[PDB]
């Protein structure tokens, strides 16, 4: 069973320019933990098999929330340390072309659809049950659950909105932005790290670790 | 991956 009411419940319980949106993703690095620990089942998976999951999804794990949570803003991003990045910001840091990508592609997006809170909470929980993740012992288990969650997704919006019978396809066909933004963005991480002017903590460092 | 491990522990 997978229950969409406390897939929103985990949502709800988790509520230069570049360096301040660095610290950013390391805090939430913490908090993404509290919140797959509330996704039904994930808690039940072997703790290696959990770990991997994290360590592939985090980064559009994050990017989908962020990005979800700054659709009141026009030309920004809300950070989860409560400041705004203005796209002029971004812009003006070397940054602007993939900050443009997350506002067309997925603040936009998920402003023109209201994309409401149960739907990105289960978009997040198909990302984190990510069975191609490499060298998960089972891997059929993890397509289970993604298929349970995008099972209730799909009930879900048909009782929600009976009058957009393309409204769950819509809501899977962000996962490929989604998956492009966070490759982008991770690119930009490593070279952050490597030209060693922009502070990365210690949670956003570990990702970056090679397996 | 020592954080993440400690924090999925509990
Ligand atoms: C770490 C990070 C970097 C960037 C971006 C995002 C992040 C980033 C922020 C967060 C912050 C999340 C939050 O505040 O809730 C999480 C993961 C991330 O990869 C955007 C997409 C804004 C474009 C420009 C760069 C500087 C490459």
């Amino acid at each position: 069973d997978m229950p969409v009411e406390r897939i929103l419940e985990a949502e709800l319980a988790v509520e230069d320019p570049v360096t301040n949106i660095c610290q950013a993703a390391d805090k939430q690095l913490f908090t993404l933990v509290e919140w797959a620990k509330r996704i039904p089942h994930f808690s039940e998976l072997p703790l290696d098999d959990q770990v991997i999951l994290l360590r592939a999804g985090w980064n559009e794990l994050l990017i989908a929330s962020f990005s979800h949570r700054s659709i009141a803003v026009k030309d920004g991003i809300l950070l989860a340390t409560g400041l705004h990045v203005h796209r002029n910001s971004a812009h003006s840091a070397g940054v602007g072309a993939i900050f443009d990508r997350v506002l067309t592609e997925l603040v936009s997006k998920m402003r023109d659809m209201q994309m409401d809170k149960t739907e990105l909470g289960c978009l997040r929980a198909i990302v984190l049950f990510n069975p191609d993740s490499k060298g998960l012992s089972n891997p059929a288990e993890v397509e289970a659950l993604r298929e349970k969650v995008y099972a209730s997704l799909e009930a879900y919006c048909k009782h929600k909105y009976p009058e957009q019978p393309g409204r769950f396809a819509k809501l899977l066909l962000r996962l490929p932005a989604l998956r492009s933004i966070g490759l982008k963005c991770l690119e930009h991480l490593f070279f952050f790290k490597l030209i060693g002017d922009t502070p990365i903590d210690t949670f956003l460092m570990e990702m970056l670790e090679a397996p | 991956h020592k954080i993440l491990h400690r924090l999925l522990q509990a």
